């Protein structure tokens, strides 16, 4: 009884807070610091290990900047769900945790739109929910089969690979990402194309969820750059750069280098911070530095480590697209710093919320030399 | 009409001026919690709504 | 006065060549519900696929992107008649 | 490990009160306060950072050496 | 048996009528004669309280709330009948190309207990149902806001 | 000669069948979201029901376990759709005329 | 074959977790009970959980005043933190007791 | 200034260094799933 | 060096040559060999054959290609408007045609790549350079003035890119290890495996 009361101390937490929120409603405190707090405690209960504590410190620091007790519980339901994609064993934990998720997704989706940008937010979101609904219908229907052939449910399989594919959003898969993120918030297009991915990646490394086929990573490489380059719109522009590099880490993740993804996706947390959270030109200008991978800042030392896990397993076509993938993404990002310093007069909101700001563009241009060990 | 103008400027600035300090800081929190409150996705929201000059709550929702 | 490019064509011209892209816009989910069905049963079938020599992939690569059309390419070119 | 992680987390904790101080159109002396806190805080999460890292190297010397990587005694001392 | 054979083979039909009507509201009523189908194929695999699952909460409740949005988005999509000749053979192709020639198995019968699924339900795999309880209470917070 | 593989072959063949009517009916046959929520919920119910015969077929509950999870994701799912739906129709404008066909 | 008879009223049950370990270290109690998992909680442990306490209480006033909920918040913020880092205390004690962590203080103490 | 004492000890450390590395770059899996490959590891599974 | 006088890097012996020494104890390997397929696919003994074995993927590519053309005029016609043309005898053409050109390259491309390597009888970069010319020879044929050399290059440099990063690169590169001591150098004092280390199990996907 006492291994589950582990796992019974978390719900107990949840459901306090959440009782003692609906009590303490107010006017008075819109902005309940004190359970973003309370939920920040009680998510320390959930660490174990490693990849648990980046999980936590991403929760946490997506909670900082989400506003309300109602918003910030539905975080708390995704870093629940986050953590048992990485404890499942077989095809029902994958399942239940990740459309969990995805209940998750549509639900913040929903509530953090005005009632003026209900036309294509509401659309955005009923397509992702379409596309989502394809998936996971493939999904257990050959789970089914399988668990009839096999008698036994194994996630080493083709099939949960392809589900998880969909879940990274790599070359078939990214269009939900592109129709759902260009017309949500732009916190909650933040939090979830960064902190979804490391219970993916976790739950690929454990139960070796591999396939020798480089096809997609390589598709979504060339894909993301190209389309990266010749989109018109930023949001599109970082939309994109996410695909090119998950097909990448995707790529590298395969051959066994766990600890280079993990490392690569707390540093694009903290590189994407900035552009995304836009309040002053100078932070997102440094944002957008470190995701070029650009040498002074950590995001040199996340390209880096996924770059040199490339050289190490020795495919020439993967390094010579990777080099030629890169060129194009820079021509991308250098239209992004182009848009703030050398086009027009720039004036923007004079959003005074930067509650981990600050602190990752300090971390980007601080961390790179103690974290140089790495590579 | 320019005088008259000026004239209805002057009330007006007369109005803005005349107030006292806690009638100034409670007319700053006022703004403030106007400016915290045009989410209408709040819980609060669906509890109450608010009487506009002053953000109170006037009748359940 | 600055010297300027010439810009070739006709200004109304250029201008009726850049209207023929103004037409009625379908939704991209139609063409994504079909693009992730048949990815997802194309995924399971390429596991089985022969393996191929690089050669033969690099130039079915590059068959495919010269035979790939843009989609405002159709845009502008579509006509609904036979 | 790093021999100079303390005194780099001092400089840094510098960076950050003076970046902060700059991003937010004040000068670079303004709040003092917050110049104090980042130092001592940077430094000391400098220092942490460097036992960690120590701490793994350990743990991974202690499974290749189980595995059958034939460390030595030198090598044995190049992990602390 | 013949009665097996019979409701095995008209899931397909119930299926298809659903796609090939163009009525929104008659749609659903196939599904729920689709749902009921499903109920008795159910028994025939010696499953009653799975059966009745499927039931009451399909047919029970979310037929009711698929009518109700019906009724409140009501529109007129009577404009016209595109049903072809050409495109109901090749829908059918298409279902006859992707159900043909997989892997089958011979037909079972397997006598269910509740007890038995109560017991596990609770006690051995009880973290299966305390975070479907939370996927449940999360609908609930987002629907109703 | 075997009832029981005959039996086997046309429950395939049906419910292979009513999966493929679900995920592409709707699409193929261009109709409103609504009826598209309805064939996911078809094609849910084929995935869950094949779960429960391979539970018979190995005398094994984990199948019943994952019908009852596919039913309740099934049903909070077509709940938030359908609250996406209804919200999406009232904020048309006027001059948007099929708002619920996405799909023409 | 035959149906085997099932008693209903016993039924074999099973909790949903299990640590699949044989203890490495003496097993004083097989299955402790709660109460006797704080008895054996040690004294360092419990300093922890009152610093823990103190320290949520001032966070928690500190949050709270930000909107006017000082007091509330602070106790909530207290309890919820103190019973979870009790449970984490009691759990640790008790997996000594069961001999899958070290107990060298606890046989000592209580034989 | 002894510029041979200089020479040898910074050599000394970039061998040290290289050493390091290729201790840390010898990994196997450390994937849950994988008990073959990492046997002698000591771990407890709670599941 | 790092200085002016003498010359840079070094010179090896050729005279004296280094017993190989094994880079560990037991060598485990996680990657698989060529399958038997793969093998039968890659034999350009039978030009004929080894054609048919090859052009499936550039007839999928096409089919690709084609279905997606087709599909956005698909998705333009109106359904509430009725046609009086027939939808499928304007989308088939399209289909076929890039299908039909696509395998022709493709047959091109193979079958000069083979008989070259027959008539030399060396696999060398020279036959998959006039196999990718010949094939854009017929891309080009009745097109305007630069793409009648252009496409003769691309079409020679992709087997060039083939060859170097599918078969150089690889070969060029087996021997180095990362773990344990450097290829070239085991005088050095490094930690010494007994086994090498298995980052993953051979794939099955
Ligand atoms: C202070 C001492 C700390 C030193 C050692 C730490 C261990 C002791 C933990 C003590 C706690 C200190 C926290 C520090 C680390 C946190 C880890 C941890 O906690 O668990 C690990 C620890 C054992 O796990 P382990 O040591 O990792 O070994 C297991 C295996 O080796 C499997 O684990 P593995 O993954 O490590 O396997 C080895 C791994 C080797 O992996 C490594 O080498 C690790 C490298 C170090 C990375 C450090 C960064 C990680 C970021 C997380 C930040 C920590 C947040 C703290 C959260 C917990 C707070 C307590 O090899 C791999 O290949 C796997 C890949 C690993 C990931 C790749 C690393 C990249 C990280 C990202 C870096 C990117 C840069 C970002 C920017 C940085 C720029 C400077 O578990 C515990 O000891 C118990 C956890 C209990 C936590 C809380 C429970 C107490 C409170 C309960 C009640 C709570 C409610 C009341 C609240 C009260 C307050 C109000
Ligand atoms: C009935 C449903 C209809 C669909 C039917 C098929 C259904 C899917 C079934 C299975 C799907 C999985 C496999 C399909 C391919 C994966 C793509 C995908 O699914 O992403 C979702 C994609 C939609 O995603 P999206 O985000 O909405 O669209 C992003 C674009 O911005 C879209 O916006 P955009 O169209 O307006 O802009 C297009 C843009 C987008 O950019 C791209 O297309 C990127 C493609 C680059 C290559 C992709 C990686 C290739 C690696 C292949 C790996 C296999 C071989 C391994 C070895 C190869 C080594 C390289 O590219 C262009 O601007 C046009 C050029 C296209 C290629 C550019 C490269 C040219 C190089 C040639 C140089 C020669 C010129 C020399 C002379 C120059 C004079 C100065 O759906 C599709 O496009 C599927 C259509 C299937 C047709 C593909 C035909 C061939 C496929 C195999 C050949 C591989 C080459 C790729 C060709 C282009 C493919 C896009
Ligand atoms: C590097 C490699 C990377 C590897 C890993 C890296 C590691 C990663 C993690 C590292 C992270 C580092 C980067 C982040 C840094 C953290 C951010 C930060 O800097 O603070 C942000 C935050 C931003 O402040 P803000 O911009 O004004 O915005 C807040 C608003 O006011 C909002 O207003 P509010 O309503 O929220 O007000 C709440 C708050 C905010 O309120 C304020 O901040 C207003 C200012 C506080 C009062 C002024 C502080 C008085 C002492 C300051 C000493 C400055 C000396 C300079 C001039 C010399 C004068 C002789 O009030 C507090 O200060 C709470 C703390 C309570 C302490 C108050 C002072 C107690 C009396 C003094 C105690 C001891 C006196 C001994 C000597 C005193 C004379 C030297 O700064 C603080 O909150 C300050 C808290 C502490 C105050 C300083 C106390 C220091 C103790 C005196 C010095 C004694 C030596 C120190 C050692 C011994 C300690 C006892
Ligand atoms: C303990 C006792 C104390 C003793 C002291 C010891 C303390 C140690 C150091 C502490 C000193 C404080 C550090 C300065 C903080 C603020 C710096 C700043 O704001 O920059 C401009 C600032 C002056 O700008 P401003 O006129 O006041 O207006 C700025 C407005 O906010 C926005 O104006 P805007 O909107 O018009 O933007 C126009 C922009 C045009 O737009 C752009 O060009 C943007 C381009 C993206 C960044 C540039 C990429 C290339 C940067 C290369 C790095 C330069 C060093 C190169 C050496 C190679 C290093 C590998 O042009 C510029 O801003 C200046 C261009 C050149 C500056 C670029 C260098 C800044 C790097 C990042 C700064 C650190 C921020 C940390 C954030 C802290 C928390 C918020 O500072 C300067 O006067 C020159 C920059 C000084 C560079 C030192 C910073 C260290 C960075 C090196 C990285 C090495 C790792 C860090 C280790 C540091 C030692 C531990
Ligand atoms: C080895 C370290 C390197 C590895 C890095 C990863 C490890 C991270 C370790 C350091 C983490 C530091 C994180 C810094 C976050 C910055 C603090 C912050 O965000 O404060 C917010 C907090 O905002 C809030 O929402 C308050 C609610 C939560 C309050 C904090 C909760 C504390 C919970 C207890 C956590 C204790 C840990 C539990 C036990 C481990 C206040 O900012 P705002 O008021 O929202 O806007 C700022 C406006 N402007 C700057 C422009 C003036
Ligand atoms: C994020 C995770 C999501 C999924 C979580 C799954 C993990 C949780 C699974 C457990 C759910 C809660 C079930 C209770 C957990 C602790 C077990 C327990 O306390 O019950 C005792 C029952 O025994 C007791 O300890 C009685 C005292 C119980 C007092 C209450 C403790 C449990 C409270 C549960 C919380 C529910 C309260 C309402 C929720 C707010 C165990 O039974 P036995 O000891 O074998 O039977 C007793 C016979 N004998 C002692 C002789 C061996
Ligand atoms: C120096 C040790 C003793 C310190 C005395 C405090 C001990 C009291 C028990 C703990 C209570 C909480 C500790 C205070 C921390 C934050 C409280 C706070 O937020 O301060 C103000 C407002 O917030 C602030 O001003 C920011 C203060 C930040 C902290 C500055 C004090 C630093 C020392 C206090 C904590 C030291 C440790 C406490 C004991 C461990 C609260 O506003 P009100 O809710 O209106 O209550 C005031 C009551 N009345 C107006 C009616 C008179
Ligand atoms: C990125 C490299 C791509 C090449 C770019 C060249 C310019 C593109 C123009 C397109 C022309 C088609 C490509 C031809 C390049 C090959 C060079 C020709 C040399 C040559 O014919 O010798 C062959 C070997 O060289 C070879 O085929 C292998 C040589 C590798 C090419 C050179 C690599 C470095 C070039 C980088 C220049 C700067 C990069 C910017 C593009 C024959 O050899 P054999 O074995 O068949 O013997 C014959 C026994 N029958």
């Amino acid at each position: 009884m006492w291994e589950n009361l582990w796992y019974l101390d978390i719900l107990i937490n949840v459901l306090i807070i959440t009782i003692f929120g609906l009590i303490s409603c107010s006017s008075s405190a819109t902005k309940s610091y004190d359970l973003k707090g309370c939920f920040i405690i009680s998510m320390v209960g959930g660490v174990y290990d490693i990849p648990s504590a980046i999980l936590w410190c991403l929760a946490s620091l997506s909670i900082l900047n989400f506003n309300g007790f109602f918003a910030s519980l539905f975080l708390v339901f995704t870093w629940i769900s986050n953590l048992f994609a990485m404890q499942s064993l077989n095809f029902l934990g994958i399942y239940l945790a990740f459309e969990m998720q995805s209940l998750c997704l549509l639900v913040l989706g929903k509530i953090t739109a005005n009632e003026n940008q209900r036309w294509f937010a509401y659309r955005g979101l009923l397509k992702y929910l379409v596309l989502s609904l394809i998936a996971g219908s493939i999904f257990i229907f050959h789970a089914s089969s399988s668990y009839l052939q096999s008698g036994v449910m194994i996630s080493d399989s083709l099939v949960t690979y392809v589900f998880l594919l969909f879940k990274l959003g790599v070359a078939p898969f990214h269009m939900y990402t592109l129709e759902l993120f260009s017309v949500v918030s732009r916190h909650v297009a933040f939090v979830f194309s960064t902190l979804p991915k490391l219970s993916v990646l976790y739950l690929i490394s454990n139960s070796n969820i591999g396939s020798e086929c480089v096809w997609w990573g390589l598709i979504s490489l060339w894909l993301g750059s190209i389309s990266q380059y010749q989109s018109v719109f930023v949001r599109s522009i970082l939309l994109y750069s996410s695909v090119a590099e998950i097909g990448l880490v995707l790529l590298v993740l395969q051959e066994g280098f766990s600890w280079e993804a993990f490392s690569w996706v707390s540093i694009y947390f903290l590189s994407l911070s900035g552009v995304w959270h836009a309040n002053s030109k100078f932070v997102s200008a440094i944002s957008v530095a470190s995701i070029a991978g650009l040498p002074p800042f950590l995001g040199f030392i996340g390209k880096a480590q996924i770059l040199k896990s490339l050289v190490s397993i020795n495919l020439g076509i993967l390094i010579f697209s990777s080099i030629l993938a890169a060129t194009i993404s820079f021509i991308g990002y250098l239209r992004l710093i182009r848009l703030m310093y050398l086009v027009s007069p720039v004036k923007w909101k004079n959003n005074k919320d930067s509650s981990f700001i600050n602190w990752s563009t300090w971390m980007l241009t601080v961390g790179t030399l103690p974290m140089v060990y790495s590579v | 009409s320019s005088a008259n103008n000026y004239d209805l400027l002057g009330q007006q600035h007369k109005f803005e001026n005349s107030k006292v300090f806690e009638e100034m800081l409670v007319e700053e929190e006022i703004a403030k919690d106007r400016e915290l409150l045009e989410d209408k996705n709040l819980a609060v929201h669906q509890l109450y709504i608010f009487d506009p000059q002053t953000q109170l709550a006037a009748r359940p929702r | 006065d600055e010297p300027k490019h010439q810009i070739p064509g006709n200004a109304l011209d250029n201008w009726a060549f850049l209207r023929t892209y103004a037409k009625p816009l379908p939704d991209m989910i139609h063409y994504y519900y079909y693009v992730y069905l048949f990815g997802f049963f194309f995924v399971y079938k390429v596991a089985d696929f022969p393996e191929y020599s690089p050669r033969v992939l690099v130039m079915a690569a590059l068959i495919g992107s010269l035979f790939y059309v843009r989609r405002d390419w159709v845009h502008r070119e579509f006509k609904d008649s036979p | 490990g790093w021999e100079y992680a303390g005194t780099y987390g001092a400089l840094c904790g510098m960076v950050y009160a003076i970046g902060s101080n700059v991003i937010s159109g004040r000068a670079w002396f303004r709040r003092p306060w917050v110049h104090v806190t980042s130092v001592t805080l940077s430094y000391l999460g400098s220092k942490l950072l460097d036992e960690v890292q120590d701490t793994y190297y350990l743990e991974h010397l202690k499974r290749v050496e189980r595995k059958g990587l034939q460390v030595t005694e030198e090598h044995k001392k190049l992990f602390s | 048996m013949l009665l097996i054979y019979i409701m095995l083979s008209n899931i397909v039909v119930l299926a298809l009528s659903v796609v090939l009507t163009s009525s929104p509201f008659m749609a659903l009523m196939y599904s729920i004669l689709l749902y009921l189908n499903v109920q008795t194929i159910l028994w025939s695999l010696g499953y009653d309280f799975m059966a009745l699952i499927y039931a009451l909460v399909y047919v029970g409740a979310l037929a009711v709330l698929f009518l109700f949005v019906v009724m409140m988005v009501r529109i007129q999509v009577s404009t016209l009948s595109t049903k072809t000749i050409q495109s109901v053979l090749s829908w059918l192709a298409i279902i006859l190309i992707f159900s043909y020639g997989d892997v089958s198995f011979s037909f079972p019968c397997g006598a269910e207990s509740l007890l038995n699924f109560g017991t596990q339900l609770y006690s051995s795999c009880s973290d299966l149902t305390l975070l479907n309880s939370l996927a449940l209470t999360i609908a609930l917070f987002g629907s109703l806001v | 000669h075997n009832d029981a593989e005959f039996l086997g072959a046309v429950y395939n063949f049906s419910i292979r069948s009513v999966f493929i009517t679900g995920i592409l009916g709707a699409v193929y046959w261009r109709r409103n979201l609504i009826t598209m929520l309805l064939c996911s919920e078809i094609a849910f119910i084929a995935c869950s029901v094949n779960f429960l015969y391979a539970s018979a077929y190995l005398n094994d509950m984990a199948g019943m376990l994952f019908s009852i999870t596919i039913t309740t994701i099934s049903a909070c799912e077509t709940a938030l759709g359908l609250a996406l739906c209804v919200g999406y129709f009232q904020s048309r404008a006027a001059n948007e005329v099929e708002a619920l066909n996405l799909l023409k | 074959t035959w149906p085997k008879p099932i008693n209903p009223y016993d039924v074999p049950s099973s909790p949903a977790y299990h640590r699949l370990q044989e203890p490495s270290y003496p097993v004083i109690d097989k299955d402790p009970d709660f109460w006797t998992a704080v008895s054996n909680v040690r004294k360092e442990e419990w300093g922890t959980t009152a610093a823990v306490a103190a320290g949520t209480f001032v966070m928690g006033y500190y949050l709270g005043a930000k909107g006017h909920t000082g007091k509330a918040s602070a106790y909530f913020t207290s309890f919820l933190a103190t019973k979870s880092i009790t449970l984490y205390h009691a759990y640790n004690s008790a997996d000594r007791l069961m001999g899958f962590k070290e107990n060298s203080r606890e046989v000592v103490k209580n034989v | 200034v002894d510029s041979q004492a200089e020479w040898y000890a910074e050599y000394d450390k970039l061998e040290k260094a290289r050493q390091k590395r290729r201790i840390w770059k010898w990994r196997d899996s450390d994937s849950r799933d994988e008990y073959a490959i990492n046997a002698e590891e000591p771990v407890i599974y709670i599941r | 060096t790092f200085n002016y006088v003498i010359p840079y890097g070094g010179s090896s012996s050729y005279t004296i040559n280094n017993e190989p020494v094994k880079a560990e104890e037991v060598t485990v390997d996680f990657s698989k060999e060529p399958s038997a397929s793969s093998l039968k696919l890659a034999d350009k003994s039978d030009w004929i054959a080894y054609t048919f074995n090859n052009v499936p993927l550039m007839a999928t590519v096409g089919l690709l290609a084609g279905a997606h053309e087709a599909f956005l005029h698909y998705e333009r016609t109106p359904i509430y408007g009725k046609r009086t043309y027939n939808i499928i005898k304007k989308l088939a053409p399209i289909v076929i045609n890039k299908t039909a050109y696509a395998t022709l390259l493709g047959a091109i491309f193979c079958a000069t790549d083979a008989l070259y390597e027959n008539y030399s009888g060396k696999k060398s970069y020279t036959s998959g350079m006039v196999a990718g010319a010949a094939t854009g020879a017929v891309f080009a044929i009745g097109r305007p003035l630069p793409q009648p050399l252009v496409w003769p290059l691309v079409f020679a440099a992709a087997p060039v890119i083939a060859d170097l990063f599918g078969e150089v690169y690889p070969e060029s590169m087996k021997s180095a290890r990362g773990y344990g001591t450097p290829y070239g150098f085991e005088n050095l004092d490094d930690a010494v495996p007994t086994r090498n280390p298995i980052r993953r199990n051979p794939h099955h996907y």
